[PDB]
RNA sequence: GUUUUUUCACUGACCCGGUGAGGCGGGGGGGCGAGCCGGGCUCUCGCUUCUGGCGCCAAGCGCCCGGCCGGCCGGGCGCGAC
């Protein structure tokens, strides 16, 4: 072994992985942001019933820690439907509103009746 | 010459031929300074041989 | 026992024997950081007195204080 | 009670140098094998302006002897250096201008600049615009050389240390009058906060030891003790003689 | 047969001609602060005037006699933890249904039986880190007429005992068969430590300047005559 | 002898400067002039200066080592780079 470099550099020493005698916490903490707790309620607002019957969407109030991905997979699983895109704003009230644009192979007015709004 | 004058992060989109000229030092060096360095590379490398051959024929008489 | 011989040798600090060791180690101690762990007692003898029983869990740090 | 401006100067903050557009450390090349036994060739890429410095610098590019990389140096440009000139640096390099070699390997009366005060410190002395150091005399035993500095004080220097041959460029700039306060503002804006120099007699007696009084006078001798404390040490600091300079 | 494209292409590694080859720089590495320390510690033992109390440890029992002693000590090693249980088993078999001669380990057991004069031969280690453990012992064995030798390796001396290192090893008793070989160690050692100890007290160590500083002295003395 | 002291210089703490701590000190062998008659000593050198190219990851030479069928299809180590 010959010193090409006039520098001494720390050698790549071996490191093992965590092989722990016990798990720190006993069980994994369950997903408390479910498909149910991630969609609070739909808006039955005049502005929102327009959005249901004109633009073919549904207007939900969503938990503030939800992605556009987490809403789509919630709305798909809760209402047996599919979503074209999701658009999220957080209100001045502090709650998050989701403009859930449905895929055009579903009537939003016929599924607004299914969720049970009138 | 022969290279698109465009903002430098756009260059990913441009085809290879939009970013160089088809030559030695294409899109990097100008044609003028290449062909003066084809001369400078040559006439120096020749001048090496001129003193190389004189080196032994300046030695050999001693 | 050897400890009584180390005890009374450590009282002759003006001797050629100890003036070499108290100087050459004092050099070695400057080159180290102001607080680092010593692998053992520098004095096995003196540490006996002050309660250092050489078993696992007993630690000795060589720290320097600016004079 | 107030601290004098000079003391606030050392503190830093508003009297720190303006080194934003200052272009690199104007060093020499580092002593290696090809500084100390023979020489290494380098081209002047571009002579360049360093803000806050009167003398121009030179981006000098030396090919690396150990790695395939290429090194770049900023020299206090010798007057008459041009772009695409070959600058040589080592023990065996020739005695022409803008060409560094050790002070041991050049004759007496040799004009040098960017001179090293110690071997290896990479160029400290005689490196302001239009300044030169003369190699006075050599001492092959003890390996030392007397060198007249730009001030005109011969220093005994260790002959293993290097200086580029020739006077520094930008020579004779203090000939031109700074005609207006605007030219002075712009000069010191490239350097540090030192310019609008309020005289101590104009100041109040709490800020400066010369201040106060109904008339604008010094009152105490302007020449002061070298041993004086900071805040007091003001005026003519340890003046051997003073007043209008008669004789040499 | 020689394929004429194969040209000999030699590189000119002169100053400012070709790149330098990746040669050996083992003696130009900026070492870690511990590797740097332990080397220029070893220089201070060779620069600074080492006192004869500390220097005497450099005077070590040579290869030809070290192997003679270690093989003689190999007979009389104190046993291991594994063999201890196997004998203590035998005390219990007699319970339900004398010690051999051994070595003495450590400065505290040995030094007690040098004044007591049970030590027939003591073996000092040369590189005991807090040296003061043993500094007195070369003189302590001298005044009590005990044959002492110095070995290289406190670990290899500590491998006679079943431990990592051991400072001192003393012979108290030996079998009548290996009694002869024990005396022939003492016959060589006592002539080379105990009997020339008045010279060991005079022998200061170090005070030898650098090989490129002794080269300076050996070039000025060549000049003036 | 012991001690004090003065000047010369020593390095090894301590300080400084540079570096990516890249060739330090001694010795040896190849150039060069000087000196008795092929041999030898006290020395000197170590390759690049007409140009605003180019160079790294080795050629060369030795040396060992694994099949099909002394012959072809691939590896290592030493100098070159004391």
């Amino acid at each position: 072994k010959i010193r090409t470099s006039p520098t001494f550099r720390r050698p790549k020493t071996l490191r093992l992985r965590r092989q722990p005698k016990y798990p720190r916490k006993s069980a994994p903490r369950r997903n408390k942001l479910d498909h149910y707790a991630i969609i609070k309620f739909p808006l039955t607002t005049e502005s929102a019933m327009k959005k249901i019957e004109d633009n073919n969407t549904l207007v939900f109030i969503v938990d503030v820690k939800a992605n556009k991905h987490q809403i789509k997979q919630a709305v798909k699983k809760l209402y047996d439907i599919d979503v074209a895109k999701v658009n999220t704003l957080i209100r001045p009230d502090g709650e998050k509103k989701a403009y859930v644009r449905l895929a055009p192979d579903y009537d939003a007015l016929d599924v607004a009746n299914k969720i049970g709004i009138i | 010459r022969g290279v698109r004058a465009v903002r430098p992060k756009v260059l990913m989109r441009l085809s290879k031929t939009k970013k160089h000229v088809s030559r030695a030092y294409g899109g990097s060096m100008c044609a003028k300074c290449v062909r003066d360095r084809i001369k400078r590379a040559f006439l120096i490398e020749e001048q090496k041989i001129v003193v190389k051959v004189l080196k032994a024929q300046a030695q050999s008489q001693k | 026992g050897a400890y009584k011989y180390i005890q009374e040798l450590w009282r002759k600090k003006q001797s050629d024997v100890m003036r070499f060791l108290l100087r050459v180690r004092c050099w070695q101690y400057r080159q180290l950081s102001a607080l680092h762990r010593a692998p053992r007692p520098t004095r096995p003898d003196k540490a006996r007195r002050l309660g250092y029983k050489a078993k696992q869990g007993y630690v000795i740090y060589r720290i320097r204080v600016r004079r | 009670g107030r601290v004098i401006r000079g003391q606030r100067k050392g503190a830093g903050s508003v009297f720190r140098a303006h080194v934003k557009h200052r272009k690199g450390a104007a060093r020499l090349r580092a002593v290696d094998f090809a500084e100390r036994h023979g020489y290494i060739k380098g081209i002047v890429k571009d002579i360049i302006h360093d803000p806050g410095r009167g003398a121009p610098l030179a981006k000098v590019v030396f090919r690396d002897p150990y790695r395939f990389k290429k090194r770049t140096e900023l020299f206090i440009a010798a007057e008459g250096i041009h772009t695409g000139q070959f600058v040589y640096c080592g023990k065996k390099a020739q005695l022409n201008i803008g060409n560094v070699l050790p002070v041991g390997t050049m004759p007496e009366g040799t004009i040098v600049c960017c001179l090293e005060e110690k071997p290896g410190d990479r160029g400290k002395l005689a490196r302001a615009s239009g300044n030169y150091a003369t190699v006075i005399s050599h001492n092959p035993e003890t390996k030392k050389t007397r060198v007249k500095l730009p001030s005109g004080s011969k220093k005994v220097i260790s002959s293993a240390n290097r200086a580029v041959v020739g006077v520094v460029a930008g020579g004779g700039r203090i000939d031109k009058p700074i005609l207006k306060a605007g030219r002075a503002y712009h000069k010191y804006k490239a350097k540090r906060n030192c310019w609008p120099r309020v005289r101590g007699v104009a100041m109040n007696p709490v800020e400066h030891p010369f201040g106060g009084g109904n008339h604008q006078h010094i009152g105490k001798p302007s020449t002061i003790r070298r041993d004086a404390p900071a805040g007091r040490k003001v005026g003519l600091i340890a003046a051997r003689r003073t007043g209008r300079l008669r004789g040499t | 047969v020689v394929n004429p494209l194969f040209e000999k292409r030699p590189k000119n590694f002169g100053i400012g001609q070709d790149i330098q080859p990746k040669r050996d720089l083992t003696r130009f590495v900026k070492w870690p602060r511990y590797i740097r320390l332990q080397r220029q510690r070893a220089i201070l033992y060779k620069r600074l005037k080492v006192p004869p109390a500390i220097n005497q440890f450099t005077q070590v029992l040579d290869r030809q006699t070290a192997t003679q002693l270690l093989k003689l000590a190999h007979k009389y090693r104190p046993e291991t933890k594994q063999e201890k249980k196997q004998r203590l088993l035998a005390r219990a078999e007699k319970k339900a249904a004398k010690r051999p001669p051994v070595l003495r380990a450590g400065v505290n057991t040995v030094t007690t039986l040098v004044e007591n004069k049970k030590a027939q031969l003591v073996v000092i280690a040369h590189d005991v880190d807090p040296i003061e453990l043993v500094v007195f012992l070369p003189a302590l064995c001298r005044k009590m007429g005990v044959p002492y030798c110095i070995l290289k390796g406190k670990a290899r001396l500590c491998r006679l005992v079943h431990r990592k290192t051991c400072t001192t090893v003393a012979f108290t008793q030996v079998n009548s068969e290996d009694k002869g070989a024990l005396a022939k160690l003492v016959e060589a050692i006592r002539t080379n430590y105990n009997d020339r100890y008045d010279e060991i007290r005079r022998h200061w160590g170090g005070n030898v300047l650098g090989p490129k500083s002794v080269a300076r002295i050996a070039k000025l003395e060549k000049a003036k005559a």
